[PDB]
């Protein structure tokens, strides 16, 4: 019949590792680096584009930085289209959360729920798992900012700063060497575009590769904006921190 | 409503009156009732509003995916055998009383659909609650190798023989006109007979007129942003 | 026993000269008993303005239902929703729930950002579109509000006039209708301002 | 008379690669030929009519096709995939979006659409991959004009002007070098023709070429007149006259 | 409704007014009753007029894909799938089916199917509202073998008193004849049959 | 390789080899054979008495479908019954909505259409018997082989299982000798000969013969077993030929 | 050897070994007689203990009150298939007012086994049955394999050593087929059909099983001092 | 090597199911052409009886799939049945939905998007078969329209299919070169046979009886097979001029 053709994607090895994760994973850290960087006023997300070519639209282009409400952000890593799939469920969650109380979902609760969903695809169903890590940049007024990570395994951790996709050891290395805990958001924005600058495979980091964001509480009144970076923007914070 | 369709010498004509109601208050004196299933196939509506139109946006839908599908112009049939299996299959519960006409490359045609899924091949027709007002005109008028500017005036004098003697029917008369190798030509508001009169007095109020008890401003848009 | 008239309530919309007005009571009821004179049935989703008038547990869903379908078009779509597109969706939610519907009369008013035009719509509980030039009226004293309308209103008026306008066609109306009242509020709407008006009225 | 292949048939390897999707990225290399360029005021998509055989009636053969009024595509790869393709696209810009909205959807969510149906060919259990890609041309009110690929993993990205399967890293080369922000439509039709020219290898002219343009409102095409608001389609496939006579200025 | 079908030497005859009434309004006064599901085996709706043509647009369709099978169909073929639909479906249809065939093995055959949805093979059959004023009438007046010419006055002059004593009945006199020959359309107005 | 390991699936030939496999199974099959005559069918088997302790006429194998179509098959003897009560619900459904008996090339794509649905998916098998079956129909006798491919065509004489190229040699002598056509009566007599003829590839064991029949004349159109006295008289027939 | 691993698949000889695997199961299982008369039918069981502590396994089943069979293989298959068959025998009764007849049994075991050999997932029966019965056309005895072939016989046995006492039987046929209106002669008969299948061990009282069905006799078991008369 | 036995891609970017199945439609060893003159689409197909114990009435490779659709198969039956069944289902069931006779393009289309999803799907095979289907569509005129197991389909002026295809196919593209339009101009479809089987009788260098052949003709409004007289009757003309 048909169980001869069954990969079993959701097995055990003999060490008790499970296969299709690790090689997702392994996918995962050829992909371009994503890092989140929380300060105390704000959090920054950087993200390095993959595919250089003159000829990409950059400025309706999105890859690596998406919007799951007003307040949570992600940075991606992995396979695209199937981020794409998992962000319009983590959209709905958010929606559905708001719609019963009232309240817009806390960081932590997101992420639980997308984790939870890519913990499945591990366990049961015989399917693939979701090629994709996620740094989630957020804000709620239990715990303020948060910067998470989930991986396809669906287990996820909180940082204060961190780094997912190609040259990660190297990337966390640089983070911890500079990172201090009373730093602030021009000084995580420096310091992000510092690291890939850094631990880039190009031969320099130029706007035309980058995605930036920004959730600062510096709104008007005590208000939470989230800043997509436009290209001329990116721009020009390469110049001002010296970099180009 | 009334509304009807005629045949005439190389086409089909559609017509219709402008009111809806609600109990027997006037809901819209400006609705459009003739709809756009094709390029050139065009549907009256009567009965449920909501459901005559939502019928004939269902079918007209259907009928894109369909003409796209098979890369022909659409045909009449089609979406007289779409709207009648799905009226059909509903048994009355969607109210809606339709008259198709439209061209195709088998040629004109002229039907009408009722609520419970039965259909009509006719020369002249009308539905609605001015029905019988408009039917007595087609009846007294109507015959065999209509010139286009004889059949326009008497669809319209159809739909306003509606207008006048039926309460149900009101306001404007919209017209379409479907000949054979051309464009068809939607008029709305073909006819204006009750546009209202002047009024006697402005009945606009000295300001401050109205006692207030709270002012503010609202935020609409998104970010008040640094 | 009519889901229509348990809660009460009304709405009225208006165009004026490169602006719009819509405007509620804030009655909410149980027949004869008066609950609350503080339920507004006016929400908005970026610059579209939804008045809903009916059942008061639809009018609250139907707000959550928009709010959720607002959201993520916004995110999808990345620019605030239009009122005619909003009007569309409105009407398709209605219709969905063609044989169990929600028992409303909703109102749709807000200026166009792109276009700069006033437009204003309503709709029947099962989703059927009303899109007047004029003037779109809904709730328990729909009837009066239809008379105060018809011969109050007249086209191109100024903001602050046509605030006058809509004001005494709602108090007026209100007053003749035993369900509504218990105060008022009344939104005038430009293309980049909006303000907020709480009217004085009679409070039985 | 089961379906018992409710198991993934893309799986990862060691190595970290989606086999079935670099396959089918392989099959896509082999197809025949095809190109997007953008212009300020449209954009324009074009491939080679390769024909199977010279008795078959290479016009009944839509390698370009209208998907809205305002939206076209065209592809390299596998045929009989990238019709269904069209199929499911025409559909799902009814039902999730026109069905709602009372409009057609813009560029970028149908796209979007798209790429989610191609995506799960790519999870779901007992299938493959779609072996197509796809280049999809559009207008809309809000973004203007757009042009974008899709790809069997079911990543999309927009582009200024792009090439996709035979000859495209050559193609790309060469829009590289003519490509600018000030190009109007017909400068953007003779970069697609001189483009398209160096991977035909046999005959070269509207017979053989199909290319179509997203461009101005056409009342013309619409087929009724009465409102004021519907002015036509932007998307209009050239006639085999219409390229000929371009092909004479070039 | 007056309908009618009426074997005879040749073959077979059906018969129709043209009258579709909404209570006491005549909806159409030029309907056709007498309805095509192959080509030699047609038949007269009663009822509802959206239960009879769903029924018999759902037997086209059956008797279509029995040719595209196993070849023409008999007349009883056709009986059979019209029985089935109607018994099946009797709790939620208003259905009243003549069905008449030329075959060139059986010759003509009508089978009548009645409200219950059950089946009755009979030399001639008659239906409709109109046909309870003329039982009498064509008990009398029917042959067996009759000519063309013959079966053609016996419908005319059944019909005519039908439409003469029912409201729900009237306009044109439809005909429409089987045989071997193939398929003829019959019409006759009002100035013809009401001074018979 | 491993082409041959999973049913659906082709071959670089082009080929289905589990069906080919399934081919095996009825060519190891007792011999079983169709007749057609002038207004009908006949219908004869192989039956080995593997023991004098199996019980004479009582382990019938032919079988009847409706009331005028009869079907005999050589292979593994479940497959063919499973496909006979497919055939029997083809023809009361059949019955049920169009009134009259499935006509025999109806009912003969109804098992075709059926068994070459086994050959569409690895989650089954295909049939490991060949099926001789017809009757008569409005428009006269028809004799139908059916393979395990799903593959069926008309016959004038057909033969399967392991006494096939015998009786295939025997029945084409017969469609040369007799072309103005044969009669009812003779084709069981001759139905007897050649079972008893194809008997020698499985001489090994004794054997029973087992008769059927439809025929307009001799049986009304309707499926009936040779019995009593036409049986005795067609093996003494086929004893007499061999001898 | 290849085509083994499941009963979806044909080797290239046109064999189905999953099905001739579970025919194996059968041989494994100890030694059960069937026999008839025109009056009567007698099934003969050599029970199976695991160790001298142990009960015997019981190998006889009743269906129907005219009708039962004996088992050789898998126990829990034959419980399966006897509960179809008292279902069926149950089905005939309450519908019909209708004994099953014992011929149409045998069609309705073969059809149930079948559907296990051609698709996926199963796996064949693996256990044969020996099903006697008394009804309108007189006595029967049928003899059931998990292939789906299901065969009438005045007599057989099935299981482990099996072709001696079916040896016997087929030289007894003359004889035992004329045993009517005599019961204890019958079962004489078949309890010395069963011990030409025996070796070492020999027929105690709690080791024999024995089974009746017939004319004016239900099908009744009897075990234990009810077959001491018989050793 | 498991890429070879069901439906996903090769290294090559190839499905060799596909590619098996293109080869299972030869297993007949039968050639098919078709042609369309002013107001008719003939086709013509080989017919192969080898043994004597069969009832040739019975062998054919050509389906009246609708009264004006036809469609003649190149693979083996039980597959061509399939196809067929499915085939007078889809036409059925359209007539039925939109009320007009489905298109001989349309239901290609239908059937060739089928075929897709067995290359795509894994469980179902593909069918190893090439279908011609045949008719004078009402709006199109007389038409041409193949698939294949790959889910390919187009539109043909002529076509042919079998093991000698290309021999046919070069024969029927010289002549369309010399006459330099797109159909046969020939009033009687009696006279587009003649052509047809003249042509086929050039290409293949054999000649044919009676039994040797089986013939599709669509008209407006009717496809029909001719019976062996008819064929006969073809046969003679060609061979008195
Ligand atoms: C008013 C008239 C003359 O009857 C017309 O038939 C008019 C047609 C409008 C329509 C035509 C096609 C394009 C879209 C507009 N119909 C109405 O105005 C309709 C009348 C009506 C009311 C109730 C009814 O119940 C069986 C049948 C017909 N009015 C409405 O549908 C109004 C807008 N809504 C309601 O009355 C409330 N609905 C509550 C749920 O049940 C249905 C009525
Ligand atoms: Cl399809
Ligand atoms: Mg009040
Ligand atoms: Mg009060
Ligand atoms: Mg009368
Ligand atoms: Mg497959």
């Amino acid at each position: 019949g048909s169980r001869r053709y069954d990969s079993r994607t959701t097995i055990f090895s003999p060490e008790g590792r499970l296969y299709q994760v690790e090689y997702a994973l392994e996918s995962i850290s050829h992909a371009g680096t994503a890092i989140g960087i929380m300060a105390s006023d704000g959090i920054v997300l950087a993200a390095e584009r993959k595919v250089t070519s003159t000829l990409l639209e950059q400025d309706t282009s999105t890859e690596k930085l998406y919007k799951l409400n007003d307040k949570i952000a992600v940075a991606v890593a992995g396979l695209t289209a199937d981020a794409e799939i998992l962000i319009n469920t983590a959209r709905i969650h958010a929606q559905n959360y708001l719609k019963t109380y009232n309240e817009d979902i806390p960081v932590e609760i997101l992420v639980r729920r997308l984790s939870d969903i890519k913990q499945g695809y591990t366990q049961h169903g015989g399917l693939r798992p979701f090629g994709v890590s996620f740094i989630y940049a957020g804000y709620d007024d239990r715990y303020g900012y948060q910067l998470y990570t989930s991986n396809p395994s669906g287990n996820y951790t909180g940082w204060k700063a961190i780094s997912v996709g190609a040259n990660t050891s190297a990337a966390q290395t640089l983070l911890q060497m500079d990172y201090k805990d009373d730093m602030k958001v021009d000084d995580a924005i420096e310091l992000a575009l510092k690291t890939l600058s850094k631990t880039t495979d190009s031969s320099a980091l130029t706007y035309d590769r980058l995605e930036f964001a920004t959730i600062r509480k510096g709104a008007n009144d005590g208000e939470v904006y989230q800043k997509i970076f436009k290209p001329q923007e990116i721009k020009d914070i390469l110049v001002k921190t010296g970099i180009t | 409503t009334t509304i009807a369709g005629l045949v005439f010498q190389d086409g089909v004509i559609l017509g219709a009156d402008t009111r809806a109601t609600n109990d027997s208050v006037v809901a819209d004196k400006s609705c459009e009732k003739i709809h756009f299933i094709a390029p050139k196939i065009y549907c009256c509506g009567a009965g449920v509003a909501a459901d005559a139109e939502a019928v004939t946006q269902l079918i007209g839908s259907n009928i894109e995916l369909h003409s796209l599908y098979t890369s022909r112009e659409p045909r009449v049939v089609s979406a007289l055998q779409m709207l009648k299996q799905h009226l059909f299959k509903y048994q009355g519960h969607i109210g809606a009383y339709l008259i198709v006409a439209g061209v195709d490359p088998t040629g004109s045609h002229l039907f009408s659909i009722h609520a419970h899924g039965s259909t009509d091949v006719g020369y002249y027709l009308s539905l609605g609650s001015g029905s019988l007002a408009a039917m007595a005109v087609l009846e007294s008028h109507w015959k065999q190798d209509l010139t286009k500017e004889e059949a326009i005036k008497l669809a319209s004098d159809a739909i306003q023989a509606g207008i006048w003697n039926d309460l149900g029917s009101g306001s404007n008369v919209d017209v379409c006109v479907m000949e054979i190798g051309k464009d068809a030509e939607y008029l709305r508001n073909y006819l204006t007979p009750n546009v209202r009169e002047e009024k006697q007095k402005s009945y606009k109020f000295p300001r401050g007129t109205t006692a207030v008890l709270k002012e503010s401003i609202v935020n609409i848009c998104d970010i008040q942003e640094e | 026993s009519d889901p229509s008239s348990i809660n009460g309530g009304i709405v009225v919309a208006m165009t004026g000269k490169d602006c719009v007005a819509i405007a509620c009571d804030l009655r909410l009821g149980s027949q004869s008993l008066g609950v609350s004179n503080k339920f507004e049935k006016i929400f908005h989703y970026g610059h579209v303005f939804l008045g809903i008038t009916g059942l008061a547990t639809d009018v609250t869903t139907l707000n959550e239902m928009f709010r959720y379908k607002t959201n993520l078009y916004k995110l999808k779509e990345e620019r605030a929703i239009e009122p005619e597109t909003f009007t569309q969706l409105v009407s398709s939610s209605l219709y969905e729930r063609r044989f169990g519907p929600y028992f409303v009369g909703p109102v749709v008013a807000g200026i166009n950002s792109k276009s700069g035009k006033p437009f204003i719509a309503g709709f029947d509980l099962i989703g059927c579109i009303d899109e007047a030039k004029d003037f779109i009226v809904s709730g328990t004293a729909s009837d009066q509000l239809f008379g105060m309308c018809e011969s109050l209103y007249e086209p191109n008026l100024e903001p602050e006039d046509l605030f006058e306008t809509i004001s005494q066609a709602l108090l007026n109306a209100a007053d003749r209708d035993a369900l509504s009242g218990w105060g008022a509020v009344v939104y005038i709407i430009k293309k980049d301002e909006v303000v907020k008006r709480y009217l004085k009225m009679r409070q039985d | 008379m089961t379906d018992r292949y409710s198991f993934s048939l893309t799986t990862f390897s060691p190595s970290g690669k989606l086999g079935q999707i670099d396959y089918a990225l392989t099959a896509v290399k082999q197809g025949v030929t095809s190109l997007g360029i953008k212009a300020t005021n449209g954009v324009v998509i074009a491939t080679e009519k390769k024909s199977s055989s010279p008795l078959a009636m290479s016009e009944t053969l839509s390698k370009v096709s209208l998907l809205t009024p305002d939206i076209g595509a065209v592809y390299s790869g596998m045929g009989p995939d990238y019709r269904v393709l069209v199929d499911k696209s025409r559909k799902v810009a009814h039902t999730s979006y026109k069905r709602i909205y009372g409009e057609y959807p813009p560029t970028k969510l149908l796209v979007s659409e798209v790429a989610k149906i191609m995506q799960e060919a790519t999870q779901s259990g007992g299938v493959r991959p779609f072996g197509v890609s796809l280049l999809i041309a559009g207008h809309d009110e809000f973004n203007g004009f757009s042009l974008y690929q899709v790809d069997p993993s079911g990543s999309y990205f927009p582009w200024k002007a792009t090439a996709i399967g035979k000859g495209s890293v050559a193609a790309k080369t060469f829009l590289e070098k003519r490509w600018n922000d000030e190009l109007e439509l017909e400068d953007a039709i003779h970069i697609a023709l001189l483009t398209l020219k160096e991977s035909v290898e046999g005959e070269f002219n509207g017979d053989t070429i199909e290319l179509a343009i997203i461009g101005d409102e056409n009342p013309d095409l619409l087929g009724y007149t009465g409102i004021p608001t519907d002015k036509g389609p932007r998307f209009r496939k050239l006639t085999s006259q219409e390229i000929n006579d371009r092909l004479e200025a070039l | 409704t007056s309908i009618m079908a009426v074997t005879f030497k040749d073959g077979v005859i059906l018969g129709a007014d043209s009258r579709t009434t909404t209570g006491a309004y005549i909806a159409n006064r030029v309907t056709d009753k007498l309805t095509r599901v192959h080509d030699k085996i047609w038949c007269c709706r009663s009822g509802s007029a959206a239960d009879t043509q769903a029924i018999a647009d759902i037997v086209q369709y059956h008797l279509e894909l029995y040719t595209s099978q196993y070849g023409t169909p008999s007349t009883e073929t056709a009986a059979s799938v019209f029985k089935e639909l109607c018994y099946e479906n009797k709790d939620n249809l208003t259905a009243g089916i003549i069905v008449a065939g030329y075959d060139d093995k059986n010759k003509g055959e009508v089978y009548t199917i009645p409200l219950g949805g059950s089946v009755h093979k009979l030399p001639y059959a008659i239906a409709g509202s109109g046909s309870t004023f003329i039982y009498g009438y064509c008990d009398k007046n029917f042959r067996e073998n009759m000519s063309k010419e013959e079966t053609v006055d016996f419908i005319k002059h059944s019909l005519s008193q039908a439409i003469k004593w029912d409201g729900s009945s009237g306009g044109v006199i439809r005909m429409v004849v089987l045989t071997a020959a193939g398929v003829e359309r019959l019409i006759f107005y009002p100035d013809e049959y009401e001074q018979l | 390789t491993g082409y041959d390991l999973s049913n659906s699936v082709f071959s670089p030939d082009g080929r289905n080899f589990q069906v080919e496999y399934a081919v095996k199974a009825v060519e190891n099959g007792t011999t079983s054979i169709g007749i057609k005559c002038n207004d009908g069918v006949v219908f004869a088997v192989e039956k080995l008495i593997t023991s004098k302790l199996l019980v004479p006429q009582k382990n019938v194998k032919i079988q009847v479908v409706d009331r005028h179509i009869g079907c005999v098959y050589s292979g593994l003897i479940p497959d063919g019954r499973h496909l006979v009560n497919r055939g029997r619900e083809e023809a009361a459904s059949f019955k049920k909505l169009y009134k009259t008996p499935i006509p025999i090339p109806a009912f003969a794509d109804r098992l075709g259409q059926y068994v070459q649905a086994h050959t569409l998916y690895n989650s089954v098998r295909p049939f490991g018997v060949s099926t001789i079956f017809g009757g008569v129909d409005k428009n006269g006798a028809h004799l139908y082989m059916l393979e395990p491919s799903g593959s069926y065509w008309g016959y004038k004489g057909a033969a399967t299982g392991k006494g096939r190229q015998s009786a295939k040699a025997e029945l084409e002598k017969l469609v040369d000798h007799h072309p103005e056509g044969l009669s009812a009566r003779e084709a069981v007599k001759q139905a007897a000969k050649i079972i008893y003829l194809a008997h020698e590839d499985n001489k090994e064991k004794d054997f029973e013969l087992e008769i059927s029949w439809c025929s307009l004349s001799e049986t009304n159109g309707l499926h009936k077993f040779v019995k009593g006295d036409l049986l005795q008289e067609a093996i003494d027939f086929a004893q007499k030929e061999i001898n | 050897n290849n085509y083994d691993g499941d009963t979806v698949t044909f080797s290239p000889t046109g064999r189905l070994f999953q099905v001739e695997y579970a025919l194996e199961a059968i041989k494994q299982g100890s030694v059960t007689v069937g026999l008839r008369s025109n009056t009567h039918a007698v099934l003969v069981a050599l029970k199976r203990n695991a160790d001298e502590l142990s009960s015997y396994q019981k190998k006889i089943i009743k269906c129907d009150e005219h009708m039962g069979l004996s088992l050789a293989g898998l126990a829990p298959d034959a419980r399966v298939l006897s509960n179809y068959l008292r279902q069926q025998c149950n089905y005939s009764s309450l519908v019909f007012n209708r004994k099953l007849a014992v011929e149409r049994a045998g069609h309705l075991l073969c059809d149930k086994a079948q559907k296990n050999t051609q698709s996926y997932g199963g796996r064949p029966y693996g256990v044969g049955l020996l099903i006697i019965g008394y009804d309108k056309s007189g006595a029967h005895l049928l003899e059931f394999q998990p292939s789906g072939n299901v065969t009438e016989l005045y007599g057989t046995a099935i299981g482990a050593r099996s072709q001696g006492a079916k040896t016997y039987l087929e030289r007894t046929l003359d004889t035992f087929i004329k045993i009517d209106g005599n019961p204890d002669e019958l079962i004489k008969a078949g309890v010395e059909a069963i011990s030409q299948s025996l070796r070492d061990e020999s027929l105690t009282v709690d080791n024999l099983s024995i089974a009746i069905v017939g004319k004016d006799t239900p099908f009744t078991i009897y075990d234990g001092e009810a077959v001491a008369k018989y050793i | 090597g498991y890429d070879r036995h069901i439906t996903i891609f090769s290294p090559e970017g190839r499905l060799y199911q596909v590619e098996y199945a293109f080869k299972a439609t030869n297993q007949t060893n039968i050639n098919s052409l078709a042609v369309r003159g002013k107001d008719c689409t003939v086709v013509i197909s080989q017919k192969k009886v080898p043994d004597k114990l069969l009832d040739p009435t019975t062998v054919s490779y050509i389906f009246c799939i609708s009264r004006t659709i036809g469609m003649v198969v190149n693979g083996p039956i039980p597959d061509a049945r399939n196809a067929a069944l499915r085939a007078k289902a889809e036409a059925a069931e359209f007539r039925y939905k939109y009320g007009y006779d489905m298109p001989c393009d349309v239901l290609a289309k239908r059937m060739a998007n089928l075929s897709q999803i067995y290359t795509q799907r894994a469980y179902m095979r593909p069918l190893g078969v090439i279908l011609t289907f045949v008719s004078v569509d009402e709006e199109l005129g007389p038409s041409i329209y193949k698939t294949d197991p790959a889910g390919y389909y187009v539109g043909y002026k002529a076509t042919a299919t079998g093991p000698k295809q290309q021999e046919i196919t070069t024969n029927l593209e010289n002549h369309f070169k010399k006459s330099k339009i797109d159909h046969i101009n020939e009033e009687s479809w009696e006279k587009v046979v003649e052509f047809a089987i003249t042509h086929m009788i050039d290409a293949l260098g054999t000649e044919f009886s009676k039994n040797d052949l089986e013939v599709g003709v669509a008209t407006k409004d009717k496809f029909f097979t001719l019976s062996a007289e008819n064929i006969e009757e073809r046969l003679v003309a060609i061979a008195e001029q």
